[PDB]
């Protein structure tokens, strides 16, 4: 129950369609929440929206 | 812009450490720079009040 933390790059589409799955694998109680938001908004705001 | 000398070295120290080199998440342009983002800041506020 160590709770991790992602870091990525906005430029890289390809790191968020595979950050696409660890949200979906992974639950996001787990992930800190200055960077789970961070990376839930860079698929919003680049891949789906 | 604006940063002490020292920073400079202290931030030098550790950026082979911590590896943070796309976090500013910008498309580059030539003919962009900080100098002058600092400059139109000082002359739209200073041509205003004057």
């Amino acid at each position: 129950q160590r709770t991790m933390s992602l870091d990525f790059v906005t430029t890289n589409y390809m790191s968020l369609i595979s950050g696409m799955w660890l949200l979906t694998v992974v639950p996001n109680d787990m992930f800190i929440r200055e960077s789970l938001v961070a990376c839930q908004l860079a698929i919003i705001n680049t891949i789906i929206y | 812009l604006v940063s002490t000398e020292a920073q400079i070295q202290k931030m030098s120290q550790d950026l082979q450490l911590e590896a943070l080199t796309i976090q500013s998440e910008t498309q580059f342009l030539t003919g962009i720079n900080s100098q002058a983002a600092n400059d139109c800041f000082k002359t739209l506020i200073a041509a205003m009040l004057s």
